[PDB]
């Protein structure tokens, strides 16, 4: 890695005055995302000269209280300096990015990071009114194989998670439903138990479970469903084995295994209200999609896409690709820098030039 | 006579009378609390109203046990098995003195 | 003959003991050690400290408070440890004064030692000390000025109280607006003393200048899936309910049946009273719902269908404090719409700190209960800030239940030691030695207090006790310049109950040392 | 001298008897006799420092790094981590006489120590230990005889509190709360007299609380004629103040009956499942109704109680307490005279205790709540609340007030006292020293050595008040033969006369006698022990 | 520390049990050289242990290089080189 | 010690009664009796 | 209290310890008496064989380490 | 005690009229059982097993000199010298199994608690040599000299 | 921590007993540590108390 943040971290320093630049360098990422290794050389520096002051014999209190003053004015001249920016300028926004991807491991790709960072932000957020950035609605998955240049931006949502079906693969007008619940045999909250004291109580057992899943999976159907995904289960069967053949006698393509903490994302990406109860689940719950296949990596693993929505809101996701490891983990630490980057243009409307320019004017 | 020490008194044994003049002793092997009729006793019920009559039951079988012993006559109450809470509240509501745990011999 | 020091040998494998001499050796070794190191953090200009753990998790600690740096220690001499527990009952019954008490105690034990020294019998000290502690003890009351009738005089010595809590500590970069911060924060909670019900919330990055008091409340939960992210002139219905799988109180009952179309017919029936438990509580006529438990998919489907809000898992103090910022009361009954009160807020809404989302209440009806958000570059800055309005709350509640307020900067201790001088210059005996000797470390005092800042200590003492002998009483230490001054005019003042709880607590705990002539130690199980 | 008898027989051949003998040790006759009065007297004279108003304190460490500041004889040697077996045995006598008195556990441990200080000396002449031990308890016969003889009784009427204020004063005096001394004493005598039976009998511990929480002063510590408990309102919403409550003491918690037998219930249909949900949610109704019917005002329960409960509570105005435990439970019931009800079935008028007022009390900036119930109409149960500005005072304020307690609890049981200061026993031994001289010479020398341990205790007051002891005892010795008086004593505190009576120096005969008998049954069998086989 | 009359390494053994011993000893030495006896003896070979080998039936000569530890056996030894060295002959037979 | 939701997976709180000896409430987060 | 680096016998102890020893040496050599008597052999640790009646060579040859032991050799 | 069935023993309580008589009618069960088994004259019991509380409380109602033995050996000698026969079962015995001794009573020996079935006949299949001595090892010879 | 100047003072003589036993087998110890390392080391580079006693 070249993150500054990310090489304190990792490290473990023994010495507190190492640990709270560490923990400097992380307050830093977290308000800005870059810089992170600037502003511990600028603290270490800071300290250096303190040494040299100390030894002259100032008492640290007036040394703090100067460095405030210095400080103070240095916002001042700082601010003098900056320029405001507009966000419909694409490219004061493209240059930002190359900017903050010059000194990362991917820097002959920044002419396919920059645009994808700055659209992957500007697709999220509102120009005309939004005051910050909610990275955490731009998801970043990592699959291996290929290179960096095969990074591509996903205007809809991808999954890790693979289709149940066999022979469903790819599905076109597509409409997508969440469920909550279990599409296996009834088991209430409550102990329950089924006794059974005759023999043909056992056939009606398993005829009346045979009708309770067709019937449920008819209720599904009868929405115009064509794509379920299921939300993971525990203490209960999410999919039963005769469910999922009742789904495919109906060509419906099934998902399960949906992690609880990723339902907010995907209702948010193609508008799909989940549905805890099979009462409720009506046409209306279901999110419509251009398509929904099931891809494959050439060998490296297979994504699920689904790729356009009649209600694309406010979120993308970023398909992070490479040779090994630990290349895509630093292409993802950079992609990650060049969005911070947006994400402090957002918040301040005020660019200043870079490479040494504002610490040579600050210090003269 | 007899004496012998004091054997982990329950709650509500402080508000019993600690002196009798001419008392009549109770000498028990009894266990005086509500617990389980028999230990592989299981009830099986299916509505509320025979619910509300099991529990009922149990406590009726406590209170008719403490009856008993109350109209028996006897001020003090000593028992080889523990002697619970509740029938200690009871024995002081009807001024007695209770005992339980007391040693065999 | 010695219990240890004789032929024949009367103790365990590894017990031990200290006779007088030896005893109150290590007594005193001890609590001057404990002095010594709370010290140097006294005052306008005192300085941090760095605690190490020696565990596995090897958590770093940079404090200012004296309570902190005793509890993270392990001291093995006991003297050290009635120090330590002192400074801790300190800092529980108020919230400052800890270092103050701990110094005042090492330098009574140090007088102490030096009397013992002086082969003067311990009895005699305890009861000179005795003594003067009453004389200090009237004398500090009969100082004390009370301003809780007016309103602007009550709120100028909140104020000076908070900025002299607050000037030791690091957050004195900002003493004028964290001195604001924390009076608002007080003066919000109508004159109650739950200091609970103001929380101090510490998100990483941003400046220490950039802390604010919220003028509503902060939630740091989630909202459902479906339900708004924005409602204004919310109706607030705060709940303590089950809302995930609600399962009937009868544990012994269960389900038996011969088909599971029965089955599926309980199900529908489990279903449908959670379904009738929504409709009850949404008959209350709420835009949002807060419950103290966890809300599972039904439910909030529900919820999100009827465009309410649900933030589920609020714990026991979220509940607590939305219920009294809010005016709603926490109902675990919904039968009773009529009987229960709804709260109220102008708008709810999220907001982006740093980079976590948090639930924003705007407008609120009662407000008596605060957030306190900051913001600082380093953990350590953050858990100090905490610390510190920990203090300033502590101190200016304590104000407010009780108004007397006498002044600071060595003023008190030099007026008590004043009061204690007069009494022993009319006592015959060695209890006049006991009494100048308390004066004495009422003197070292302040005389500590400016040494941490550099001044002459020797000669700014030396015109303090000069002036209070003379009669201007309220003299004291000006630690802007290092000269003396008016402190009524400098405004710098001080709980009068923090003061006397110092006095108190540490003359008790020299008397409770000073009895000690034997320390016997148990084998330990090491 | 050791390592029992090594033999091996006079043929070469083994020879073994007992088990591990070369690993065994063992002590015969006036060895063990010397080594049993040295480590008697080792402890003694570690105890004795700690004797009187002027006695110091000893810091005990526990194994666990405890550490408890104390004056208390019996708590002393209780946390001593000794091995030596007449040292267990001294301990054991300071625990007897804590157990049977409350007061004078250290004076037994000196006087022991010093009756065997002079037996060492009468064993050196070459006096058999039993004769020693017949004549130490011929004299403390004659000491106990005259003890009675000078005894005096005081009045223990309720309406005049000035005797027993004084007698739990001299028991305070030498603890650490003779700051607060005249406070602490009337406080425990207040206590002990507010719950006692009249007619002579027992006074019953269980039913006086000490209980102590940090903070506030020593001053602070104040007797509630009540009962205090460290819990809280189970609603935070609910008033904190409740006036002329009527408490409603239930062991039931507020839950759906649960049969204790091992019992199913079956659903098995729809109208079965709302059939049960009717049932708990009237079972809450009821339960409520059936407490709000009986017009109460508090209810407190013990086994704590779920949602739906604790807001149907605060709905019907009715503030409510949880998991409140079974000892608190039966003194809210006696003092609030209340009775204990085992199921709100059972709930009626006549069985509400009745409080003036209860109250939640708050500690600062702790968060820690605390319920307090007092102004009861006759109640017969008081707690005793201690404040101090650490735990170590507290315990040390606890055992204090617990030595004050047992003090007035004797005088409760016998009214007749003698004088301290040493005035009592320098009267016994002269008591003793005059039978002596018409007995015969052999015992003699035993009566008079229980004399000189008798005049040790007077000598120790001496010296820890700084003066010197020989002169001060045979001065005060000196005066009480010439003029009449046995209440001459030592003036520990220097107030300028030597009279107990005028000093209201004042303890029990009860003490001194019990004091004085078990130090000579230990003293007789440490003198009658002449064998050690430790291994 | 134990205290002793005799040293710690010293063994006594008396009674009948010594008579057998002793009476056993010198059954059994005469038992090594019972068959070296008369015109049809067998000859034994005997390793020194300096290596050499002696090959002999002489009674003196088969004794003499035998390592006994019993003093009854040494007796036996001795009386068989006292009857070699005053005449020479009658070695197995004593 | 603390509890955990088998179901939804998320931490309940951390400490209808358990005891670890101290027994404990998390209908109300009390320490109960000791 | 004595603090004397050793052990100490007093009283019917050491004089039951002296007894023994003067008993066992006496017992050594009790069944080498008058012309029933019977001789003992003495083996040193170097396989030196002494057969022997007199006594004074008996207690000569053994290792003796009581002193009243000592005491009745030498005599 | 009342004997249980082998296989499994569960009590099914569907009322609260069963749960209320349960306990009554096994406690009147148990005393039917020993008054019936007192009318025959049986003023001596001999069991192989544990004794109930209940069962222990109606015989000391009734005056039951109640005696246990866990060895079987010692159970088939007492049979074998007082003439009975081993019920299997609690049911009353008839005259033929009902065993006869001349007295029977409880004595201490030494300091030992013994109980004593004492035959007044000089007849009687089992005779016991009651041995005294001062030291285990020589009453143990004395036994072997017996043998 | 502090007193450095511990000054055992009676100490050492009260508990002399114990040292005197300590340094006796520490010294017995000694000499046959003296006499093997007479081989090892010095040679060698380029019962027990029967041989320390017939040495
Ligand atoms: N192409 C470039 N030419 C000159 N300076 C650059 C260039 N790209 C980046 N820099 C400078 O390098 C510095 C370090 O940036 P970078 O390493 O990307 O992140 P960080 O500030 O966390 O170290 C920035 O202050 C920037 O001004
Ligand atoms: N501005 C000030 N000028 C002079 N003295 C001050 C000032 N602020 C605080 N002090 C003094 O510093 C002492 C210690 O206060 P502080 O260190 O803040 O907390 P603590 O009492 O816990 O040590 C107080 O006794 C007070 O008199
Ligand atoms: N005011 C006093 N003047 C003289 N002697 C006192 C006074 N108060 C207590 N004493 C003496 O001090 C002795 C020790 O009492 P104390 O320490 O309270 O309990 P203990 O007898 O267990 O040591 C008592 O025997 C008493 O006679
Ligand atoms: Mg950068
Ligand atoms: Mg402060
Ligand atoms: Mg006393
Ligand atoms: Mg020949």
């Amino acid at each position: 890695t070249n993150d500054g943040a990310t090489i304190l971290k990792q490290m473990q320093v023994l010495h507190p005055a190492a640990r709270m630049l560490v923990e400097l360098s992380k307050a830093q990422d977290i308000e800005a995302g870059d810089g992170t290794t600037s502003v511990v050389i600028i603290a270490g520096s800071l300290l250096d000269s303190c040494t040299k002051l100390l030894q002259k014999g100032i008492h640290p209190t007036i040394i703090s209280e100067s460095f405030q003053k210095a400080l103070e004015k240095g916002i001042e001249i700082l601010t003098d300096m900056s320029r405001p920016v507009e966000l419909s300028d694409r490219e004061t926004l493209l240059n930002s990015a190359t900017t903050s991807l010059n000194s990362k491991v991917v820097s002959q790709y920044s002419s396919l990071l920059s645009p994808m960072s700055v659209n992957a932000v500007m697709k999220v957020i509102d120009p005309a009114t939004a005051t910050s950035v909610d990275l955490r609605d731009i998801k970043i998955v990592k699959k291996l194989g290929g290179t960096i240049d095969d990074c591509e931006l996903v205007e809809g949502l991808v999954l890790t998670q693979k289709v149940s079906n066999s022979g469903i693969t790819r599905v076109e007008k597509a409409k997508i439903g969440l469920i909550q619940f279990c599409l296996s045999a009834p088991k209430t909250d409550m102990d329950n138990q089924i006794v059974v004291s005759d023999y043909a109580q056992m056939d009606r057992v398993l005829r009346e479970e045979r009708a309770y899943i067709l019937n449920l999976v008819k209720q599904i159907k009868k929405t115009g469903c064509n794509v379920l995904l299921i939300q993971k289960s525990i203490l209960r069967d999410a999919l039963s084995d005769l469910a999922l053949h009742f789904l495919n006698k109906m060509k419906i393509m099934v998902i399960k295994d949906i992690e609880r903490e990723d339902i907010e994302f995907i209702c948010k990406t193609i508008g799909t209200k989940p549905v805890a109860h099979i009462d409720q689940f009506t046409a209306d719950m279901l999110g419509s999609a251009e398509l929904a296949e099931e891809v494959n990596l050439n060998g490296s693993g297979k994504l699920l896409k689904i790729t356009g929505c009649a209600s694309p809101g406010k979120t993308v996701t970023i398909v992070v690709r490479g040779s090994n490891k630990l290349v895509i983990e630093e292409a993802e630490r950079s992609i990650h820098d060049a969005l911070c980057v947006i994400r402090c243009l957002v918040k301040k409307r005020a660019l200043i030039a870079g490479g040494g320019a504002p610490e040579i004017e600050l210090a003269l | 006579g007899v004496a012998f020490k004091k054997t982990f008194s329950y709650a509500g044994f402080e508000m019993q009378p600690k002196k009798y003049h001419n008392p009549k002793i109770a000498l028990l092997n009894v266990e005086l609390e509500l617990k389980a009729e028999k230990d592989n006793a299981e009830i099986r019920v299916h509505t509320v109203e025979d619910y509300q009559a099991i529990v009922d039951a149990e406590w009726n079988i406590l209170y008719d046990k403490l009856e008993k012993i109350h109209h028996s006559g006897a001020k003090v109450v000593l028992s080889k098995l523990p002697i619970g809470d509740v029938a200690t509240q009871y024995f002081a509501d009807r001024d007695m003195f209770c005992a339980g745990r007391v040693p065999e011999e | 003959a010695s219990l240890s020091l004789a032929p024949v040998n009367i103790f365990k494998a590894g017990a031990d003991e200290e006779r007088a001499e030896t005893a109150r050796l290590t007594s005193f070794i001890g609590a001057i050690a404990i002095g010594d190191l709370v010290k140097s953090t006294l005052g306008p200009k005192g300085m941090d400290k760095i605690l190490l753990s020696s565990g596995r998790d090897a958590s770093l600690m940079v404090t200012n408070d004296g309570a902190t740096i005793l509890k993270n220690i392990g001291v093995d001499n006991p003297a050290a440890k009635v120090l330590v527990d002192m400074s801790r009952v300190q800092d529980d019954e108020v919230g400052d004064g800890t270092t103050s008490v701990t110094v005042l105690a090492a330098e009574l034990l140090r007088e102490a030692e030096s009397l013992i020294a002086k082969k003067i019998h311990p009895q005699t000290i305890i009861a000179g000390w005795r003594e003067a502690t009453k004389a200090a003890r009237e004398a500090l009351l009969s100082s004390a000025v009370d301003h809780g009738s007016d309103e602007v005089k009550f709120r100028q010595d909140l104020m000076n109280i908070a900025g002299t809590t607050l000037s030791s500590k690091l957050l004195t970069h900002h003493k004028d607006h964290f001195t604001k911060l924390a009076v608002e924060a007080v003066l919000r909670l109508k004159g109650s003393g739950n200091l609970e019900a103001i929380h101090i919330i510490k998100k990483l990055g941003g400046s220490l200048a950039d802390s604010y008091l919220d003028e509503g409340f902060l939630l740091d939960k989630k909202i459902g899936v479906n339900q708004p992210k924005r409602i204004e002139n919310a109706k607030i219905l705060i709940a303590n309910t089950g809302m995930d799988t609600d399962k009937i109180k009868i544990f012994g009952s269960r389900v038996r049946v011969d088909s599971t179309a029965k089955v599926a017919e309980i199900e529908h029936a489990e279903k449908e009273k959670m379904k009738e438990k929504v409709e009850r509580i949404l008959k209350h006529g709420i835009n949002c719902f807060i419950n103290r438990q966890l809300i599972y998919n039904y439910p909030e489907q529900l919820f999100g269908a009827a465009g309410v809000m649900a933030i589920e898992h609020a714990d026991f103090a979220g509940v607590e404090r939305l219920a009294l910022v809010t005016g709603g009361e926490i109902a675990s009954t919904f039968d009773h719409p009529e009987l229960v009160k709804l709260g109220s807020c102008k708008l709810i809404e999220e907001v982006m700190i740093g980079e976590d989302k948090l639930i924003h209440f705007s407008g609120v009806a009662l407000g008596e209960a605060c957030t306190i958000v900051l913001r600082g570059a380093t953990q350590q800055i953050l858990d100090e800030a905490e610390r510190s309005l920990h203090d300033a709350l502590c101190v200016l509640a304590q104000t407010v239940k009780d108004s007397r307020t006498v002044y600071g900067g060595g003023c008190s201790e030099m007026l008590m030691a004043h009061a204690v001088t007069q009494l022993a210059n009319r006592t015959p005996g060695k209890e006049a030695v006991a009494m100048e000797s308390y004066a004495k470390a009422l003197r070292m005092l302040p005389t500590i207090i400016a040494d941490n800042a550099g001044y002459d200590s020797a000669d700014l003492v030396a015109q303090l006790r000069a002036a209070h002998s003379e009669g201007n009483t309220t003299a004291g230490l000006d630690m802007r310049e290092g000269t003396i001054g008016d402190m009524a005019i400098l405004g710098i003042t001080e709980s009068f109950q923090v003061k006397r709880q110092v006095l108190l607590s540490a003359a008790e705990a020299a008397e409770v040392i000073l009895r000690v002539d034997n320390i016997i130690k148990a084998a330990p199980r090491k | 001298a050791s390592m029992g008898t090594l033999a091996f027989d006079e043929y070469g051949r083994p020879f073994l008897i007992i088990k591990d003998q070369d690993r065994k040790s063992r002590l015969m006759g006036l060895e063990a006799l010397k080594s049993h009065i040295m480590a008697a007297k080792a402890v003694a004279n570690t105890m004795r420092t700690s004797l009187g108003p002027n006695g110091l304190d000893k810091m005990m460490v526990d194994k666990d790094g405890d550490v408890t500041v104390t004056n208390d004889g019996a708590t002393i040697l209780s946390m001593m981590d000794v091995d030596h077996q007449i040292a267990k045995l001294m301990v054991e006598l300071s625990k007897s006489q804590d157990d049977e008195i409350g007061d004078g556990t250290t004076g037994v441990v000196v006087l022991a120590g010093a009756l065997l200080e002079e037996a060492e000396q009468l064993l050196d002449r070459g006096i058999h230990p039993i004769r020693i031990a017949d004549g130490y308890e011929q004299a403390a016969r004659v000491a106990i005889e005259h003890l009675d003889k000078i005894s005096d009784s005081v009045l223990v009427d309720i309406k005049d509190t000035e005797p027993l204020i004084q007698t739990a004063k001299t028991t305070l005096g030498s603890k650490v709360v003779n700051s607060c001394h005249r406070q602490m004493a009337e406080i425990a005598v207040n206590a002990v007299l507010t719950v006692a039976d009249m007619e002579r009998r027992d006074v019953d511990f269980e039913l006086i609380k000490v209980e102590g929480k940090v903070g506030g002063r020593l001053e602070d510590t104040k007797l509630i004629k009540g009962v205090i408990v460290d819990k809280d309102f189970s609603h935070p919403q609910m008033p904190k103040k409740v006036e002329d409550a009527k408490i409603a003491i239930l062991t039931c918690p507020f839950e759906p009956p649960k049969p204790k037998t091992k019992h199913k219930l079956d659903v098995t249909s729809v109208e079965d499942y709302k059939a049960l949900q009717k049932y708990e949610k009237e079972k809450f109704e009821e339960m409520i109704q059936q407490i709000k019917e009986t017009g109460a005002n508090l209810a407190i329960c013990q086994w704590g109680f779920d949602d739906e409960a604790n807001h149907l509570l605060l709905q019907n105005n009715l503030p409510a307490v949880r998991w409140v435990g079974g000892p608190e439970i039966e003194l809210i019931a006696i003092a609030t005279g209340g009775r204990i009800v085992p199921r709100f079935s059972e709930l009626t008028a006549e069985k509400l205790g009745f409080a003036g007022l209860v109250q939640e009390i708050s500690f600062g900036t702790t968060k820690d709540k605390m319920l307090v119930i007092e102004q009861c109409k006759n109640s017969r149960a008081v707690t005793i609340f201690i404040r101090g500005g650490n735990k170590m005072i507290i315990e040390e304020a606890k055992r204090s007030l617990h030595d004050a307690l047992c003090v007035i609890r004797n005088l409760i049981r016998d009214n007749r006292v003698v004088y301290g200061g040493g005035a009592a026993e320098i009267s016994c031994a002269l008591a003793v020293s005059q039978e002596a001289d018409k007995c015969p010479t052999l015992e003699q020398y035993a009566m008079r050595a229980f004399a000189d341990a008798l005049e040790v205790i007077p000598m120790a007051l001496s010296e820890n008040s700084g003066m010197n002891p020989i002169q001060t005892m045979t001065e005060v010795r000196a005066r009480q033969v010439k003029e009449m008086n046995p209440a001459l004593g030592i003036d520990c505190l220097h107030k300028g006369t030597n009279d107990m009576k005028q000093q209201h120096v004042i303890e029990t005969l009860i003490g001194k006698k019990q004091q004085i008998s078990l130090a000579t049954q230990m003293v007789r069998m440490i003198l009658k022990i002449d064998d050690i086989r430790k291994p | 520390r134990p205290v002793l009359v005799l040293s710690q390494n010293t063994k006594r053994e008396s009674g009948r049990k010594v008579q057998s011993g002793n009476i056993n000893a010198a059954k059994t030495i005469a038992d090594i050289i019972r068959t070296c006896l008369g015109p049809k003896s067998m000859m034994k070979m005997l390793l020194d242990p300096m290596g050499g080998i002696v090959m002999t039936n002489d009674g003196n000569a088969i004794l003499r290089e035998i390592q006994v530890q019993h003093p009854a056996a040494k007796s036996m030894i001795e009386i068989s080189r006292t009857q070699d060295e005053e005449v020479g002959d009658g070695t197995t037979s004593v | 010690c603390a509890l955990w939701d088998v179901e939804s997976g998320q931490l309940l709180q951390s400490f209808n009664t358990f005891v670890s000896a101290m027994v404990w409430d998390m209908r109300s987060g009390q320490c109960v009796q000791a | 209290p004595l603090s004397v680096f050793g052990d100490r016998s007093t009283g019917e102890t050491i004089r039951s310890q002296n007894v023994m020893a003067a008993a066992s040496i006496a017992n050594i050599v009790k069944s080498s008496l008058g012309p029933v008597g019977l001789d003992k052999m003495l083996v040193d640790d170097i396989g030196d064989v002494t057969i022997t009646n007199d006594g004074a060579t008996i207690l000569k040859l053994l290792e003796v380490e009581h002193p009243a032991a000592k005491v009745l050799c030498e005599l | 005690d009342g004997m249980i069935t082998e296989t499994k023993g569960t009590v099914l309580i569907k009322t609260a009229e069963e749960l209320m008589n349960f306990s009554k009618g096994e406690e009147n069960l148990m005393d039917a059982q020993v008054k019936a088994i007192a009318d025959t004259g049986a003023n001596v019991v001999v069991t192989g097993g544990k004794v109930a509380d209940m069962a222990l409380h109606y015989a000391n109602k009734y005056n039951i000199m109640l005696v246990r033995l866990n060895s079987k050996w010692d159970l088939r000698r007492l049979c074998k010298t007082v003439g009975a026969t081993a019920l299997p079962r609690l049911t009353p015995p008839v005259l033929e199994e009902m065993g006869h001794c001349d007295s029977v009573y409880l004595s201490e020996v030494g300091d030992t608690q013994v109980v004593v079935f004492k035959h007044e006949k000089e007849d009687g299949a089992i005779s016991t040599i009651v041995l005294r001595g001062s030291t285990d090892n020589l009453m143990d010879d004395i036994e072997r000299a017996v043998d | 921590l502090a007193g450095e100047g511990i000054s055992v003072n009676t100490g050492p003589k009260g508990v002399i007993n114990d040292w005197r036993r300590f340094k006796q087998l520490e010294t017995e110890q000694r000499e046959e540590q003296c006499r093997e390392m007479e081989r090892l080391i010095k040679k060698l580079s380029m019962s027990g108390e029967g041989f320390l006693d017939m040495i």
